[PDB]
């Protein structure tokens, strides 16, 4: 069975880092592109960074650009996602998504309301 | 508080569940089957070329006399042919082309057909008036169809986008029976042939046994890593075969209530596109992404051989009643009959 | 309270599903392997059938 | 078997009745030239093209320019996945994409469904008519000044307008330069992948435009004389 | 001379071989794949079959004779021989005016060309190619159309020459050069616009990528039978001594040649037929 449990995040002072893990299970994790996806209180989901099968290709949101990196370890069959600097407008449940299908550059549903392949989030809060 | 603590509930089911699966897999379906011969190599070849289709060919099904068969294709046309002549018996113009499947009744009175317009159409093939009606129009889902299969005349289980199966009244048009549960589209379905179950494989990788009558899921049965986008039968009913997009065909037992065998090569990295068992079962047949179609040893999960004649997807195939032929059809726009020889 | 609802219904499905009767692997292998065997020779894509039997000569 | 080849006649001439049918469906379908139209809601792509039909769920538009017959398809009543229906449209002649440009929190929402639709195993050789609506707000909101493209795009601080560029008489330097990145935003992702095999081709676009029937038949003829050029070896 | 003899016998038959293999795969390519079955390649099949015989029938009999310096058939045969020569060589021209015309509509009308190239025109066109073809082959000959024992060479007089130099070559020629050039107009503005798509990417289009293709097209059609119309008429018109008979030999084998190149700039230089290969 495909499941993915989001780990870390919580209560950060504003400017503060944060790490986030994924745990990928019930799939090659080597065969599949992984996103990061989050919602914000009163806001529909929004894609923040994906990484390619290899972590050669690495893409971020401009609102998140320069603060966020993101990492897989294929071997651990887990995925990161490092927030340093952090605002107050990145307080939102933060998803592991995983893209539909193996083998392949587009991703289509990740940010979609019922995602069978996303986990079921972490929370994350930057007000003080 | 509450939600917290049933969704931990859920997890400790699932671990209760998990348990009891593996204390039951006392043994691997490819120990039991190892000392059984192979079946050798299986060479069929292309006895009838369907044309006619001016599109890619989405769905076809065979009637009950392993003679007649209907295709339906996103040109807006369903058409009946006679396999053995290649002659077509009709050609039925489609409201709505974005047809996705076609079925054909056990009496052989009916085909039905749908896709992207939500609705399941019943079609009269024996009118006085010689020619084929519209005679039902089923409303209710709110997303695409994806399959559908009589039961009867008068009742017809369908698959949708919306996540959910129905079990359909035809006289009346009413949905009797509403079949929850999956979280993705429902892709396909197929009927025991008892047709008293069917099981269901859906977007969220996961096939759901249902019951006709009582209406609710039995058995779950996961495995796979992606989309379920076929799903078929074993001959007997106990079991039932799916294919994937993660290039993997899967036989699930239902009294085992558990995965048996898995169905990849290292070459195969492309998505299944349809699935079906020979009349006793020992084959596998599988189209694939790749423009081919796979023929499996069910027992052994060894390839037996491949059906090599389409220049685009293998959107469908299926094999008649009596086990003579299977039917391939394509994106390309064409169907292909194919037997072996001794 | 969309949530809780939809939480109580995963629940009651999975006590459902655990409670049901499973026969062992070995039990449902050998029950496929001798529908296979008894069904082998009326098997025309297993064992393709002589030229005047097949319709599609 | 007097019966028997009196059935097969029979047959024969069905057959032939229905192949007659399907002679004259094969030059009307041949004819007509198939669009798929793709949008968020934001996006007003119901008035991108000023016969409307609501087929069940499936809304088609189908317009005439210069005696040539587009049916375009909008598909409403599915749900936000996507990935299995919409490779019904696999062999349209082109898609026609519209994007709301003046709204910048839901633009990389826009580019992230544009970059599937690229990227698509099925996709690969359907070439891409954008539309970049509601060109007129884009033009008030950064007049405005209230909001920057750099809080959501930090590129835009370094970008700077082609020289190829055509802006419009009468025209802002400050808007030509949000005109031209979103279209670069686009073609980013365009120019990374395709082979030649599909191209975009993009179009700014106003709310009261009656022009976009004209440039969706401009832009398809460049898409299929540049597939039967390539195929040539003259391009 | 023994020396020079072997020499041209060889090239004969290279000449002989190649037309003969080059036209059986175009053949075989589209008989075996089903994709390539369609009407867009009949013309490319027409003239590979026409090219196919014209190896098999005429080049034999002209190596032959070329070698032997005499006609030792009947002259019965050699008025047939003659009109297969003219009849297959009027049909390959007329089929390189098709595919023309026929690229020349798909380029050109691209929305429109699924409904202005429909089957029932290709066969009318195909049709009338031979109908021309053998009016001016069998029909003229045998009639004494073209008139003015060892030798075999078609006789040509002024008029013969005039009207079948301007039917089968030179108006063919201005309206394939009127009709390349448009088409070299539009690929070489479509590739200006692709790559001037993006400054941040580098051209992906070669500037000479039309300028090579076209050139051969329609440099092996001009340099192949250009000189052969050109003495054919003037031999017409300042009679059958006018001509050295070396250079009438070049000439009539440089149009020969041409059904060795159709295979090669109709066939390999597509992109469907280049990937059918890899399926043969
Ligand atoms: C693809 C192109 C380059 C092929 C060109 C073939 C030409 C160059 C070869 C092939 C046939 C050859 C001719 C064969 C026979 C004769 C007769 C002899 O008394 C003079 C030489 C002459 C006239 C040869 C000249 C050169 C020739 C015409
Ligand atoms: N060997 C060229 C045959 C021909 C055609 N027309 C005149 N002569």
């Amino acid at each position: 069975q495909v499941q993915l449990q989001e780990s870390g995040g919580g209560l950060v002072q504003p400017g503060g880092s944060l790490r986030l893990s994924c745990a990928a299970s019930g799939f090659t994790f080597s065969n599949y592109k992984m996103n990061w996806v989050r919602q914000a209180p009163g806001k529909g989901l929004e894609w923040v960074s994906d990484i390619s099968q290899s972590g050669a290709s690495i893409s971020y949101t401009g609102s998140v650009k320069g603060r966020f990196t993101i990492s897989r370890d294929n071997a651990k069959n887990t995925l990161y996602l490092q927030m340093n600097s952090l605002k107050p407008e990145d307080t939102a449940v933060y998803y592991c998504a995983r893209c539909p299908a193996p083998f392949t550059r587009d991703c289509f549903d990740v940010t979609s309301t019922t995602y069978a392949y996303r986990g079921q989030g972490t929370q994350v809060t930057v007000s003080s | 508080s509450e939600l917290d603590q049933l969704r931990q509930e859920a997890e400790q089911l699932k671990n209760q569940i998990r348990d009891a699966r593996k204390a039951c897999a006392d043994a691997t379906l490819s120990q039991i089957t190892n000392n059984i011969d192979p079946v050798g190599r299986i060479q069929m070849r292309t006895r009838r070329t369907l044309r006619g289709h001016l599109a890619k060919i989405y769905a076809m099904h065979w009637g009950t006399d392993s003679r007649l068969l209907v295709s339906a294709s996103q040109d807006g046309k369903l058409i009946i042919w006679d396999s053995y002549t290649t002659n077509k018996v009709h050609a039925i113009p489609l409201r709505s082309s974005w047809v996705m499947t076609c079925a054909y009744a056990p009496s052989g009175n009916y085909v039905a057909c749908g896709g992207l317009d939500n609705i399941c159409s019943i079609y009269n093939l024996k009118t006085r008036e010689g020619n084929v009606r519209v005679s039902r129009e089923l409303a209710g889902h709110t997303g695409y169809l994806s399959c559908c299969r009589f039961l009867d005349d008068n009742q017809i289980v369908t698959s949708s986008g919306d996540t959910t199966c129905a079990l359909w009244d035809i006289e009346t048009g009413q949905q009797t029976t509403t079949f929850t549960g999956h979280t993705g589209d429902v892709m396909s379905l197929s009927l025991a042939p008892d047709t008293r179950l069917f099981v269901s494989g859906a977007c969220d990788a996961s096939a759901k046994l249902w019951d006709v009558r009582e209406g609710m899921c039995r058995q779950t049965f996961t495995g796979h890593e992606s989309d379920i986008n076929a799903i078929c039968f074993f001959p007997n009913g106990n079991a039932f075969a799916t294919g994937s997009d993660d290039a993997t065909c899967r036989l699930f037992d239902l009294r085992a209530d558990q995965e048996l065998m898995t169905y990849s090569h290292d070459n195969i990295i492309c998505g299944i596109t349809s699935v079906s068992f020979s009349k006793s079962g020992r084959l596998l047949l599988a189209g694939y992404d790749d423009f081919n179609c796979n023929v499996w040893d069910a027992l052994k999960a060894d390839r037996a051989g491949v059906l090599a004649g389409h220049d685009n997807r293998v959107s469908c195939l299926g094999v008649t009643d009596d086990g003579m032929a299977v039917a391939t059809g394509s994106w390309d726009s064409f169907l292909k009959i194919w037997n072996g020889s001794s | 309270t969309a949530s809780i609802a939809q939480a109580r219904k995963l629940v009651e499905q999975l006590k459902m599903e655990a409670n049901i009767d499973r026969i062992k692997v070995s039990k449902a292998a050998a029950d496929l392997m001798a529908y296979c065997e008894a069904h082998a020779k009326e098997d025309p894509l297993l064992t393709p059938v002589p030229a005047s039997e097949n319709p599609f000569r | 078997t007097e019966d028997q080849r009196n059935e097969e006649k029979a047959q024969r001439e069905a057959n032939k009745m229905i192949e007659k049918q399907l002679q004259k469906d094969k030059q009307v379908y041949r004819a007509t030239h198939r669009l798929l139209l793709l949008g968020a809601d934001n996006s007003g792509k119901s008035t991108i093209v000023k016969i409307y039909h609501v087929n069940s769920g499936i809304f088609e538009t189908k317009f005439q320019v210069d005696k040539v017959n587009f049916h375009m398809f909008d598909v409403g009543a599915q749900r936000d996945e996507r990935r299995k229906w919409i490779q019904c449209f696999n062999d349209v002649t082109a898609i026609i994409f519209v994007v709301d440009s003046s709204d910048y929190n839901r633009l990389q929402e826009a580019l992230n469904d544009f970059k599937s639709i690229w990227n698509n195993r099925w996709l690969r050789t359907i070439s891409v008519i954008l539309f970049l609506n509601k060109q007129d707000l884009l033009a008030e909101k950064v007049l405005a000044g209230k909001s920057k493209i750099e809080d959501y795009f930090p590129e835009f601080a370094r970008y700077t307008t082609p020289e190829d560029a055509t802006p419009e008489p009468g025209e802002d330097p400050r808007v030509t330069r949000a005109k031209y990145f979103i279209r670069d935003e686009f073609l980013r992702i365009s120019t990374a992948s395709g082979d030649g095999r599909h191209y975009c081709y993009p179009h700014f676009t106003c709310s009261v435009d009656t022009e976009n029937a004209r440039r969706i038949f401009n832009d398809c003829r460049d898409i299929i004389q540049r597939m039967h050029l390539r195929q040539y070896e003259l391009l | 001379s023994t020396a020079c003899k072997i020499t041209i016998t060889v090239v004969l038959a290279v000449l002989i071989l190649i037309t003969v293999a080059g036209n059986v795969v175009v053949c075989l390519a589209v008989g075996l794949n089903r994709r390539l079955r369609n009407l867009t390649n009949c013309f490319i099949v027409s003239l590979a079959i026409t090219d196919l015989l014209l190896g098999l029938l005429v080049l034999p009999f002209s190596a032959i004779y070329q070698l032997s310096c005499k006609w030792s058939f009947g002259k019965v045969f050699c008025n047939i021989y003659t009109s297969l020569d003219v009849m297959l060589c009027t049909a390959s021209i007329l089929n390189l005016f098709m595919i023309s015309l026929d690229r020349y509509c798909a380029v050109m009308d691209p929305l429109r060309y699924p409904v202005l190239v429909t089957p029932v025109r290709v066969a009318i066109s195909l049709v009338l190619i031979w109908v021309i073809s053998i009016t001016l082959s069998f029909l003229s000959i045998h009639l004494g159309w073209n008139s003015r024992t060892s030798k075999c060479k078609v006789q040509v007089n002024e008029v013969y020459g005039l009207v079948d130099g301007l039917v089968t070559f030179y108006l063919p020629l201005l309206i394939m050069c009127i009709t390349y050039y448009r088409i070299f107009k539009v690929a070489r503005d479509q590739a200006k616009r692709i790559n001037h798509i993006s400054s941040w990417k580098a051209a992906t289009i070669r500037e000479h990528k039309a300028t090579v293709t076209l050139a051969a097209v329609m440099g092996a059609f001009i340099i192949c039978w250009f000189p052969y119309f050109t003495a054919f008429v003037y031999r017409g018109l300042r009679g059958d001594d006018a001509i050295n008979e070396v250079l009438e030999a070049i000439v009539l084998w440089l149009g020969y040649a041409n059904s060795a190149l159709n295979p090669i700039l109709y066939a390999a230089l597509n992109r469907d037929f280049r990937t059918g290969y890899q399926q043969l």
